[PDB]
């Protein structure tokens, strides 16, 4: 720590942010790993999951990714197991970022299995009770990672204390323990687990830099200030803004599963987020482009999920609602159609709170806008609409969006493709 | 009178305005109005044709440095197309061709009359009289 | 934008299909859309720039495309690509008739940035200026084309005959108008795409947009925005209003949308707007004020004002009539709808009785 | 400020003084060429130029109108010599020889589509050679640069290569280009200024070779085009022989 | 909705956000179809 200038301390510049994202950059384990399984599972051969996935080895010649898809099929015996133990092996020293825990439900499942994967942090009659002070790292719920289909999903295994490791990014014990709260864990069909880590950086003491990034809250304060304010000296390029959104997205992702002790940093960031939420939305939607709007939508989704995951602290939905409704009147001055699309996507979900205020603002804006629109109709356009049913005005040079089918692609070219038959 | 010495500076000033506090719709409306005004002044007046040719030549000579902008469109749709002239007929026999039973509203100068004994067409000068006859009357066709 | 599908061989659907696509230059691919393919069981995309085995990658695998169409709205971070590989598995049964694979659509930036930027911006500006000039010429042609045509009012038998059987000159002039309008909209879209690209390149220099450095009062914002932006805002806002209503009791909403507000909103939207916003406005009105007492009298007043033989406004009478019929059917439970309509019909036939 | 080279030539040709007036003799194509320039590529009536009723002739207009100008503008008056000069400085004749090199492949020193492109290319080079011939004759006169620029050039290799083809069945179907060749040899032999450019297998010997060969093939052993071809070829060959000796 | 999402396992786990961001829209599109066709004004 001493004698090393932390990346947080220096004033933010484009190259500094580019270095910062390199810390958050994340990769895969190239070295081989191993694991053991309870006897009720049988490891599925690696090419069985290659059934619809024929080009796994071609993209990466090393082939460890083919081994990375370690699959166990569940042999449902008469025992209705309520606990399981999965041992991990980390032969080559590395700093894992998160463990890719993927779960798929059986095709015939109709109920919601209240299966929980709770792993308290490590400090030195279910295992979560006898060894309540000896559990390793988590915790999560299975339903959190449940996907749209409801028959599969993938859980996130990360924590602010995960990156530090046992001591300086070493491995001593990683145990994936599952306990359900026909019935129970027997509904789960098969499990695949992948271990993936951080990319190597050209920055000395990457562990120290990551620790400084995660610990200090003034880093969060400065990041939110940089994102929000755009002053005369703050001629912040949207490249730097995109980097800032990436940094906050990674930070919220790693703070998502932080335990009660780790909630200090989470609340430190969320207090500033609530302080500057109106400016965040205003900038990232009504001033920035579509990509920045998508990044801000992702960050706000992480914040909403974090507020849901922490009932001990006030929820984020109502505050997001006030921010969006306060920024509502700026819609006619918005830049692009994709940003407005993402704004309304976020707004629609948070309608569950204060329906009266949202409806009032919507009606006011509609009444204000509608009168203006009718004044801009011309006899030319009216003739076109009546005689031919052509409603798009051709004499107006400026457009707003091009919604082909469930997408907003006005800010990008249409790619001209020369088709190659090649392999017939 | 629009070719008079008093009005001559207007052409150059207009071109100066349109070849560099105007909104986009204002600029488009001004461009269309200028093109229409020039085309009206040039329609069948050789003197005004010479004056506009002189104005264009001097503007091109004094233009620094590629051709684009309003001047390109003005040159392309003022010249490089057939001239239009209003041609006005009348006869002791009615001219039925070109009329439909729908209640169409056409408003022209009163000197062109009304009814089946009059007809006015805005058609290119390059056309021949046979086109006039078989477009105004059924009998030639 | 180009579009033309290509044929395949050994049409039997049991086996694999292979399609490899190359743009001839690295492309910042950021959007992929492929329509639903019923006779297909799987689909995948593989991406590489230098080589399939050198830097090959994959980004999505689609399985339910038989009854669905995959959409990749925003690929962030944008994968750099020049070569795209398509691998699909048809229906498991290897017996099928002739079918054509829909290629889909792929959107992405052509110029890649982390120098060409300055001269690329200059040439893009020149291209935008040329496209603007061509678009202005197309607009002038369309304007001078429509100026010579007229719509006969539907108030006589002769006009009805004209609408039933269009004369030949009307048909050919309509074809010419449609062609000119299609050219105009093509040039408009090209100009907007070029301007967006130029704006993105200027953003790459850090020159952010003006963004309300003059005023922020809404009464100027609403009256200074573009028409298309207002239409998109109205569409989204009406959509959210419909969602909010379907999710309930918003008593405040019913208070604001009284008789005068409903009159004004109907006349502004359902008469001049695009069909989508017209239908949505009608449905929102019938869902909100359908049970009101003043409703039905609203419909009678609207019909009498719009379809009066003294009406001078030009509007798509048939479409708004269909909208009125649909609204009347939905709001039929209200007792005043037929009472008001029959009272109106009673007054129109009054001159028969001396 | 299809084909691409014709438009560049048209832009270069139009800068020549007096070319605007002669281009406007046939007005509608002249408008089409100018409309084809400036990038709109459309008429005033909404019909694409490339699908215009007379779009086939479009490539020929620049060089053909320049040939008409050359016929109407003799080398006698000051107009001809000034036109020759402002041709030489701006690279008008230089670009003429460059595009000849492009369309003839003589550097300085699919069956249906193949035959169609061969036809269009041979007609284009025919027009180019014939307009160059009209450039040679009126109907410091010889440019100083032309003296150097015909040596290590394309014109002499073009003549050599096109005189390599001595098919006895060629002139039966190849009448237009051989007519242009006859006219250009008439110019090269009758023009006093052009004679020193040629006179220091030789051109005269192999020209006599074709004359004797065709005389043996036809005279010793036809419709209007062929018979006119032989009679004019014999007359022009006699004139060229008379001019060559001095 | 096609429930098809790009292979972002390799990147940090924004995937759960992306699924629910995909789920953000899905609960909207269905309700509107239920708003205008279903739930006839009564």
């Amino acid at each position: 720590i001493s004698g090393v200038d932390l990346l947080v301390d220096q004033p933010f510049t484009l190259e500094i942010l580019t270095s910062l994202v390199e810390l958050t950059r994340f990769e895969t384990l190239t070295p081989r790993f191993s694991a053991t399984v309870p006897p009720c599972w049988v490891e599925v051969q690696q090419e069985q999951q290659q059934r619809r996935h024929p080009q796994h080895l071609h993209q990466q010649h090393h082939g460890d990714a083919a081994q990375h898809t370690r699959t166990w099929k569940l042999q449902t015996d008469s025992n209705s197991w309520d606990e399981h133990v999965f041992e991990l092996v980390l032969p080559k020293a590395c700093m894992v970022g998160h463990v890719d825990f993927k779960f798929v439900l059986n095709s015939n499942i109709t109920n919601i299995p209240q299966i929980q994967v709770t792993l308290l942090k490590n400090k030195a009659c279910p295992f979560l009770e006898d060894h309540k002070e000896d559990i390793l790292c988590g915790p999560v719920w299975l339903a959190s990672g449940l996907d749209l289909s409801g028959h599969a999903g993938m859980l996130t295994l990360t924590s602010p204390k995960l990156v530090k490791g046992m001591a300086g990014g070493k491995y001593r014990s990683f145990l994936i323990h599952v306990k359900a709260v026909l019935r129970g864990c027997d509904l789960l069909q098969e499990v695949s687990v992948t271990i993936r880590r951080f990319k190597k950086t050209s920055i000395s003491k990457e562990r120290v830099q990551r620790c400084a990034m995660l610990q200090f809250s003034e880093f969060h304060e400065k990041l939110l200030n940089t994102l929000c304010r755009k002053t005369d000296d703050g001629q912040i390029t949207e490249h730097a803004q995109s980097l800032v959104l990436d940094t906050l997205c990674w930070l919220a992702g790693v703070h998502s599963n932080g335990p009660g002790s780790s909630k200090e940093g989470n609340e430190n960031l969320l207090s500033k987020t609530r302080k500057f939420l109106s400016d965040i939305v205003r900038v990232c939607f009504f001033e920035a482009g579509r990509s920045i709007a998508h990044k801000c939508a992702r960050f706000l989704a992480l914040c909403i999920s974090n507020g849901k995951c922490d009932p001990c602290q006030p929820a984020f939905g109502p505050v997001l609602l006030k921010a969006l409704l306060d920024n509502m009147s700026f819609l006619p001055a918005a830049t692009t159609g994709g940003s407005v699309y993402w704004y309304f996507v976020l707004l629609n979900y948070v309608k569950d709170e204060d329906l009266a205020g949202c409806s009032t603002a919507c009606a006011s804006l509609l009444t204000a806008v509608s009168r203006q629109l009718q004044d801009r109709l011309t006899p030319m356009e009216a003739l076109l609409q009546t005689r031919y049913g052509l409603y798009s005005s051709p004499f107006d040079p400026v457009l707003f969006d091009l919604e082909m089918s469930g997408s907003s692609c006005k800010n990008v070219y249409n790619s001209s493709i020369g088709v190659q038959s090649d392999e017939i | 009178w629009l070719g008079g010495s008093e009005v001559n500076p207007l052409w150059t000033a207009l071109l100066f305005l349109l070849c560099h506090g105007l909104t986009t719709q204002q600029r488009t409306a001004i461009e269309n109005a200028t093109v229409a005004f020039f085309l009206q002044c040039i329609s069948c007046h050789p003197n005004n044709q010479k004056l506009m040719a002189q104005v264009l030549c001097e503007l091109f000579q004094t233009s620094p440095q590629n051709i684009s902008g309003f001047i390109r469109r003005l040159f392309l749709q003022l010249m490089l197309e057939d001239e239009k002239v209003t041609m006005f007929l009348q006869s002791p026999c009615p001219l039925y061709k070109g009329r439909i039973n729908a209640t169409s509203h056409v408003i022209q100068h009163p000197m062109y009359g009304a009814g089946h004994k009059f007809r006015t067409l805005h058609l290119p000068v390059s056309t021949t009289l046979s086109d006039v006859l078989d477009r105004v009357s059924d009998t030639p066709s | 934008p180009p579009h033309q599908s290509i044929i395949i061989e050994r049409m039997h659907s049991g086996a694999r299909r292979f399609v490899t696509l190359d743009f001839g230059r690295p492309i910042l691919l950021t959007d992929v859309l492929i329509p639903t393919c019923g006779d297909l069981a799987s689909l995948s995309i593989d991406i590489w720039t230098l080589g399939e085995e050198v830097d090959g990658r994959r980004l999505v695998v689609a399985t339910d495309i038989s009854t669905h169409s995959l959409i990749l709205h925003d690929l962030i971070p944008p994968p750099v690509c020049r070569f795209m590989k398509i691998t699909v598995i048809g229906r498991y049964g290897s017996t099928n008739a002739r079918a054509k694979i829909p290629l889909g659509f792929y959107y992405g930036h052509t110029y890649i940035l982390p120098p060409e930027i300055d001269q690329h911006l200059a040439m893009m500006v020149a291209l935008q200026e040329d496209i603007q000039c061509r678009y202005n010429l197309a607009c002038h042609r369309l304007e001078t084309l429509l100026q010579s045509i007229d719509l006969p009012p539907l108030n006589s038998a002769n006009n009805a005959q004209y609408f039933l059987r269009k004369p030949d000159k009307a048909v050919e002039e309509d074809s010419r108008v449609f062609s000119a309008y299609q050219d105009c909209i093509q040039l408009q879209l090209q100009l907007n795409l070029a301007h967006n690209a130029v704006q993105r390149l200027k953003v790459a220099l850090g020159a952010s947009r003006k963004m309300l450095s003059e005023t922020s009062n809404p009464e100027d914002l609403i009256q200074t925005s573009s028409t298309e932006q207002l239409r998109t805002i109205i569409r989204y806002l009406l959509d959210t209003l419909l969602s909010l209503l379907h999710a309930s009791v918003p008593a405040v909403l019913q208070s604001t949308f009284h008789a005068q507000a409903c009159e004004e909103l109907f006349k502004h939207l359902c008469i001049s707007g695009t069909p989508k916003i017209r239908l949505h406005t009608g449905l929102l009105l019938v869902q909100l004020c359908g049970g009101e007492r003043w409703w039905g009298q609203f419909l009678s007043n609207v019909l009498q004002e719009l379809y009066n033989s003294e009406q001078l406004l030009i509007f798509p009478q048939d479409r708004v009539f269909m909208l009125l019929s649909c609204i009347g059917q939905r709001s039929l439970s209200n007792s005043g709808v037929l009472e008001s309509l029959l009272n109106l019909l009673d007054n129109l036939l009054s001159p028969l009785q001396p | 400020l299809i084909p691409a080279h014709s438009l560049a030539a048209f832009g270069l040709f139009l800068r020549l003084p007096g070319y605007a007036e002669v281009l406007l003799k046939e007005r509608k194509h002249a408008q089409c060429l100018l409309r084809l320039v400036l990038g709109v590529t459309d008429d005033g009536e909404g019909s694409h130029i490339l699908q215009s009723p007379s779009a086939n002739v479009l490539p020929t207009l620049p060089f053909h109108v320049l040939r008409s100008l050359f016929s109407t503008t003799p080398l006698t008056t000051d107009d001809g010599v000034l036109l020759r000069r402002m041709a030489l400085e701006i690279g008008a004749l230089h670009l003429i020889l460059v595009c000849l090199s492009a369309l003839s492949h003589h550097s300085p020193r699919d069956v249906e589509q193949a035959l169609t492109k061969q036809r269009l290319e041979e007609e284009h080079v025919t027009c180019l050679l014939q307009v160059l011939a009209s450039y040679i004759n009126p109907v410091n006169a010889l440019p100083s640069v032309l003296l150097e620029l015909l040596s290590q050039s394309c014109l002499i290799p073009a003549m050599s290569s096109y005189l390599r083809n001595d098919s006895v069945l060629d002139m039966a179907r190849h009448v237009p280009l051989y007519r242009a060749l006859l006219e250009l040899l008439r110019a090269i032999a009758s023009c006093a200024a052009m004679v020193p450019l040629l006179l220091p297998t030789s051109v005269g010997t192999l020209l006599a070779k074709m004359k004797t060969c065709v005389d043996t093939y036809t005279n010793r052993l036809v419709p209007d085009i062929q018979k006119t071809a032989e009679i004019v070829y014999a007359a022009t060959t006699s004139l060229r022989q008379a001019n060559q000796e001095k | 909705v096609s429930q098809a999402l790009d292979a972002r396992l390799e990147v940090g786990l924004e995937q759960q956000a992306e699924l629910m961001l995909k789920m953000m829209s899905t609960l909207e599109a269905d309700s509107i179809l239920q708003a205008l066709t279903n739930t006839s004004p009564t």
